RNA sequence: GCCCGUCGCUAGUACCGAUUGAAUGGCUUAGUGAGGCCUCAGGAUCUGGGA
RNA sequence: GGACUUUUACUUUGAAAAAAUUAGAGUGUUCAAAGCAGGCGUAUUGCUCGAAUAUAUUAGCAUGGAAUAAUAGAAUAGGACG
RNA sequence: UAUCUGGUUGAUCCUGCCAGUAGUCAUAUGCUUGUCUCAAAGAUUAAGCCAUGCAUGUCUAAGUAUAAGCAAUUUAUACAGUGAAACUGCGAAUGGCUCAUUAAAUCAGUUAUCGUUUAUUUGAUAGUUCCUUUACUACAUGGUAUAACUGUGGUAAUUCUAGAGCUAAUACAUGCUUAAAAUCUCGACCCUUUGGAAGAGAUGUAUUUAUUAGAUAAAAAAUCAAUGUCUUCGGACUCUUUGAUGAUUCAUAAUAACUUUUCGAAUCGCAUGGCCUUGUGCUGGCGAUGGUUCAUUCAAAUUUCUGCCCUAUCAACUUUCGAUGGUAGGAUAGUGGCCUACCAUGGUUUCAACGGGUAACGGGGAAUAAGGGUUCGAUUCCGGAGAGGGAGCCUGAGAAACGGCUACCA
């Protein structure tokens, strides 16, 4: 039962060291990498499967393959998603265009849609606004504290100059 | 070894939180923040172990978990939260304001304080530099940075702060015969004035303190802490006025009170 | 200890940032930069007199004085540029109540500022860590060199 | 890992000392960048708190300032000429601080005749006033201006390549120049 | 983890294990009060003994030392307290002097006889441990 | 009277000693050298010179 | 602030100073080993004393002393003050 | 809390040891054992070996929900309650245990960082992001590729996992923005002077390098090169600005540039309000999470002075293959023979080096009571070291980690 690995070539078994993201092996803990055995990427008559993936259709249907149609389980869930799953271009407006998946209570059935992400909306535009705000906001204040120093100093030297007078 | 301590060993635990020998094991660790370890009062031990209101630790979460205490002004919810020397604790409810300042033994004491000198603290400056753009910046023991401070502003001078808002509205330069806390060492504590310093370069620059019965003692210089003028302080002093009597004085003062 | 040739290594010998432009003719060939150590040593005039450039040395490079400040009297000069020094002390038995002769030896840098004989007592600086085993610096000789003048001829 | 401490190594009486704890990270070395020249390849090394390095191997271009000149333009790095610390470092044209390398001269000579009006070796109004302003003070120097006829101009990387995968110099000047240039003839 | 729970002994016992002369003695110190050991003497002797230690230690100390006053002034006001020291001899150059019998007669088993209310040092036990 | 040593019996301890005797532990020459790390290459694939 | 200063030992007071242990004050855990509590009233809406002190040496730091014991000084004057 | 007694002779006084005597937070063992309280306990020998279970996980109004989950009600046809799984984040570097190694090592008290790194907590800190600069760059907000899930599988076997089909972001990877001002270099034109100019660009922070400022030890002058401000056109310059340390090439700033360009919010929860030229315009409340640099705090790492048990049946030791020092570099978080080149010949020692031994972790301390001492500390606190032995390393702020991985040995 161990898997082959894209590339190894080889028909055999062999021993090699695993990292994040990559076949045949799940990190149990960050930067964890384990030894393990791999089969090569050269079919031998060792294998007990082969997988393999339809490219051109011949001249005949097979059974439960071309004649049944699986539906993709889950639809478009980030706002541009939708928009490319359709083609609206920035003004159709998801929120009608999203999805909808029926279900039954027994007697209720229900009406249930994802949760659209970075879609533009009044909130967001709240916070753009007032980030926006606060920095010059901020950047003027702290330039008043900046004059209101440069005085004490100014009228500090003019402190030193009738003092250097009265004597 | 490895990593940052996280624990309190109950006995390595500070001394002057007056924490009991057994019913445990730990002590509360305090955590990082405006006050060094070895010298704060971390909220548990002030909200329980001194005020009473609290029983358990666990009681002293849902107490803080409802901001009804608050440091200096903001709320403060951290179980172990390093509160120390001139802070101001405050309860909401119950309308009690706090000052945290050191006995004579050399310990936090429970002293209340007004409604209105509540809204202010003292901050020895610890250290002022020159900042990024030009700007000079004042920084005072309990971590606190003010930038634009007053040139005649220097190091180991104290200085009134806000609260409010976060400007210092005073100064006080260390001068011979200022009003001086010791904040340290085994006349920590005490309250008297300053006689004169010790230079001595490359360092521990000493400081020779005289309270007011005529005596005299000596800290390191790090060890004074600026409070005013002679008599006038710039905070209400406990009871005792930081004098320290002998153990005889201290014995017949408390069995001259007697008679029921 | 140095002495002669100053530009006598495979890299060219000078002090950090301190440029002397060559476009503006000037009497002097090299400038110079020193400071004084503070502590109330005198930074000696051999130092800016110099021509020397030892990074080691306490008034001419880039080293800091603070820690302990140490004399003991030297015995030995056979290292380039640094020394050992002997440091003698009395230490208390408790028990027989009485003290016993020890010593240390200090191995000190020293600057060619200063032109030490073995039997000098000399004063040295705390350092950072300037060798393996160095971790001072002379900074003051104390001593002269002990009546050798007066080991003269005959009448 | 290479470890610097001094655990190992006897102690000045020559004592051998016993191993005392296995090798900590904290102490830890690595290996040099010997970083070489031509077309860009520097590699990120994760130092310790965050905190990247950078390793040069292999660099072409460096920023090289003439000092008295008051600028610091860009060039090609030739090669490297002169090591005071080994010569498998200049016949294997390694970059590493104090290498004393070769440069280009026609960044510093672009600038030079367009802020002099001079031209080194051998009609504007604005400029003819900037040109005139300047000189007596566009004199350079002997040994300096007859670098440039030869195309290369003589440098000292002032950097560390291994370690903030810049290589950088200033144009070698007066003492210093005329030190390794005595070396660069006197072992020619 | 936990805090050290101190202790300490409270009796010591004879260098010489058969003094024919200390053994009447003490017999008859029990026969007295009603004690059941020869321990309950050394306990005693043994409070007795280093009492007359910090007695001592204090009397070798100037008149009128801080600490000597201090803890020498507390010594005798906690002996008095228990009626051991009287009332005369109040400045313990006689806590230096003092004996065991000044202690022992002030045990509630001695008290709850020789006021009445028992008539026998024995009784007095019985009566005492029986709440 | 005391008393010294060879010689003889029983038991016990340690010494010397063919076995170039044996065992454990610590360092270590020379030879061989896993593995990670750095580095010169590489390019199953997968995109915009890099991965 | 400038300009310079023969080195030491000893001893004094003092700073810096973990707790628990040790010595030891206060307090009747029923006594005690302990513990650091507890004590007062209006015991219906609180009052209040505590949680001391001492030892902590050898080294290092800081200060007073100038006996005892070392050291260096001016004789080919290459002396000292101006 | 300053005590001795029995034993050599016929008797004697000595010397001197053997025996007695007493304590032991000092272990065992034997006999005996009723009550309260307190409570040490596989250290010693084997840092020998280990069946089995357990000892590390974690969610707020507030990063991610189309569970084909539960709940239904109570307004919600994008989402909204609750919430498995999974993604993301943080933690697993604390704690607990043990005393194997370790003798100038650790450790202690005392120092140093002007020699560095630091998650976090706390306090401050960012108007600068694009471009040959009128027919413009998503900012009303740009990109996919993935878990869980669905379905098809493989092996005796494990916290093994493969091929196929989906789908999120505070994961991944991108990428806009904002006042005025001043200063700098260029300089189209005009005109001769003593000379001046429209307008063109550049200037956040970080990075790397070179250059300059960062004064002060009491006062004054002439001249060369450039070149500042005010004319009462020979001329003057008059007020003239300076932080800290015992000490710096310090803090900070200025110039010329450098960069596979660091950071400069494409984030989330509550409330929903002002305001007219009625655009769903322009604004706007409390606070979460983040973000650079600085500080602070928790730390860390090195580091000065002095202090260890027995040993000479250990006297010389150290540089093979760094031993002691200089120069340069490289490496590191950073000093440093730490490592490498070159060069030199040094460093330690009868005041005991070097070597050996330890049935050696070091301290706080424990036992013994005239005093002086003598013996002990594996073990409740602090420090250190380790995880069967060695080495190596991933992740990370922090490990040379072992209830992490890789290799060898057992
Ligand atoms: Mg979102
Ligand atoms: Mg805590
Ligand atoms: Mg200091
Ligand atoms: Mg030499
Ligand atoms: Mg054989
Ligand atoms: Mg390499
Ligand atoms: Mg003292
Ligand atoms: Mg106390
Ligand atoms: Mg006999
Ligand atoms: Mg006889
Ligand atoms: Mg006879
Ligand atoms: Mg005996
Ligand atoms: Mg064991
Ligand atoms: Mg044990
Ligand atoms: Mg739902
Ligand atoms: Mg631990
Ligand atoms: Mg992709
Ligand atoms: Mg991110
Ligand atoms: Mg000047
Ligand atoms: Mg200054
Ligand atoms: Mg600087
Ligand atoms: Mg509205
Ligand atoms: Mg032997
Ligand atoms: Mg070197
Ligand atoms: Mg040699
Ligand atoms: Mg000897
Ligand atoms: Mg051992
Ligand atoms: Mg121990
Ligand atoms: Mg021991
Ligand atoms: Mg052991
Ligand atoms: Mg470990
Ligand atoms: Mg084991
Ligand atoms: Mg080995
Ligand atoms: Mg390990
Ligand atoms: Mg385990
Ligand atoms: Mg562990």
């Amino acid at each position: 039962g161990f898997p082959m690995k894209q590339g190894v070539l080889l028909p055999t078994r062999i021993k090699l060291l695993l990292t994040k993201n990559v076949s045949c092996y799940r990190p149990r803990r960050d930067g964890e990498r384990k030894r393990k055995s791999v089969r090569g990427a050269i079919v031998g008559p060792d294998l007990a499967v082969l997988a393999l993936v339809i490219v051109k259709k011949g001249e005949q249907e097979l059974e439960g393959l071309t004649d049944t149609t699986v539906p993709k389980r889950l639809g478009p869930k980030r706002a541009n998603n939708i928009r490319k799953f359709f083609g609206l271009s920035k003004e159709d407006d998801v929120r009608d265009f999203v999805i909808r998946r029926e279900v039954t209570k027994g007697e209720k059935t229900y009406t249930k849609a994802p949760k659209i992400q970075r879609l533009v909306t009044p909130q967001r535009l709240q916070r753009k606004r007032h980030q926006r705000a606060l920095k010059v906001r901020n950047a003027q204040a702290q330039r008043e504290a900046a004059a209101e120093y440069a005085q004490l100093l100014a009228k500090r030297l003019s402190e030193r100059k009738a003092e250097k007078a009265e004597i | 070894a490895r990593g940052p301590k996280k624990h309190l060993k109950r006995l390595a635990a500070p001394h002057h939180w007056l924490l009991d020998k057994l019913s445990g094991c730990y002590a509360p660790r305090p955590s990082a923040g405006p006050h060094k370890l070895r010298e704060s009062l971390p909220l548990i031990v002030f909200l329980r172990n001194r005020l009473k209101y609290a029983l358990n630790g666990r009681e002293v979460k849902a107490i803080l978990m409802q901001r009804h205490v608050k440091v200096d002004g903001k709320v403060r919810t951290d179980t172990t939260y390093p509160a120390g020397f001139m802070d101001v604790i405050t309860l909401d409810a119950t309308n009690e304001n706090f000052r945290l300042v050191y006995d004579v033994k050399g310990r936090f004491a429970v002293h209340r304080i007004t409604d209105e000198e509540a809204s202010y603290k003292l901050g020895k400056v610890k250290k002022v530099q020159l900042g990024k753009k030009g700007v000079p910046y004042v920084v005072t023991h309990d971590g606190r940075t003010i930038r634009y401070p007053d040139p005649n502003i220097k190091v180991n001078d104290t200085v009134k702060i806000d609260l409010a808002s976060g400007k210092i509205t005073d100064f006080i330069k260390f001068d011979a015969g200022k009003l001086v806390y010791v904040t340290g060492g085994r006349n920590l504590g005490r309250i008297g004035t300053i006689v004169h310093k010790e230079r001595h370069d490359g360092g521990f620059d000493l400081v020779h303190i005289k309270d007011s019965l005529d005596n005299t003692f000596v800290t390191r210089l790090n060890n004074v802490f600026v409070i005013g003028e002679q008599g006038k302080p710039y905070i209400s002093l406990p009871k005792g006025k930081g004098i320290k009597l002998s153990i005889a004085e201290e014995r017949d003062r408390r069995r001259a009170q007697q008679g029921l | 200890s140095t002495e002669l040739t100053v530009q006598s290594e495979r890299a060219f010998q000078k002090q950090p940032h301190i440029f002397n432009n060559p476009k503006v003719k000037t009497s002097k060939r090299t400038k110079r930069w020193y400071k004084n150590a503070g502590l109330g040593f005198k930074t000696p005039k051999t130092a800016i007199e110099g021509s020397y450039i030892d990074k080691k040395c306490p008034f001419t490079g880039l080293v800091s004085i603070r820690g302990k400040i140490l004399t003991g009297t030297v015995v030995s000069t056979k290292m380039h540029r640094t020394i050992v020094i002997r440091r003698a002390y009395l230490h208390y038995i408790p028990k027989y109540n009485r003290y016993e002769k020890r010593h240390k030896n200090v191995p000190v840098h020293v600057s060619p500022a200063f032109r030490v004989q073995v039997g000098d007592i000399v004063t040295v600086g705390q350092c950072r860590p300037i060798s393996k085993t160095v971790r001072f610096n002379v900074v003051k000789v104390s001593a002269a060199a002990a009546k050798a003048n007066k080991q003269f001829a005959k009448f | 890992g290479i470890s610097r401490d001094s655990r190992h190594k006897r102690s000045a009486t020559g004592a051998k000392r016993a191993q005392f704890r296995k090798k900590r990270k904290f102490e830890l070395g690595r290996q040099p960048a010997n970083t070489k020249i031509g077309a860009k390849r520097i590699h990120s090394v994760r130092t310790r708190g965050g905190n990247k390095k950078y390793r040069a191997l292999r660099i072409e271009t460096g920023n090289f300032s003439w000092a008295s000149e008051g600028i610091s333009k860009k060039t090609r790095i030739a090669g490297v000429v002169y090591h005071p610390s080994n010569n498998e470092l200049v016949r294997t044209n390694t970059l590493t601080k104090a290498a004393i390398v070769q440069i280009d001269a026609t960044p510093f000579r672009q600038w030079f005749e367009a802020h002099y009006g001079q031209t080194l070796g051998k009609k504007s109004k604005n400029a003819e006033r900037k040109w005139a302003a300047r000189a007596a003070s566009a004199k350079i120097e002997s040994s300096v201006e007859s670098q440039f006829s030869a195309g290369r101009l003589y440098a000292c990387i002032s950097s560390r390549p291994g370690q903030s995968g810049r290589c950088d110099g200033y144009i070698l000047e007066g003492e210093e120049l005329a030190f390794y240039l005595r070396r660069l003839t006197a072992k020619k | 983890p936990r805090a050290p729970r101190t202790y300490s002994k409270t009796y010591s016992t004879p260098k010489r294990p058969y003094e024919s002369s200390r053994l009447d003695a003490e017999l008859k110190l029990a026969g007295e009060f009603g004690l059941k050991n020869k321990k309950e003497i050394y306990r005693i002797s043994f409070q007795l003994s280093k009492i007359r230690r910090a007695a001592r230690d204090l009397l070798t100390r100037d008149e009128k030392d801080p600490k000597r006053l201090f803890e020498g002034n507390a010594l005798i006001r906690r002996l008095v307290r228990v009626g051991v020291l009287s009332e005369d001899k109040k400045k313990l150059d006689y806590v230096l002097a003092l004996k065991v019998e000044d202690f022992l007669e002030r045990r509630l088993q001695t008290q709850v006889y020789k006021l009445g209310l028992a008539k026998s040092v024995h009784h007095a036990r019985v009566l005492i441990t029986q709440r």
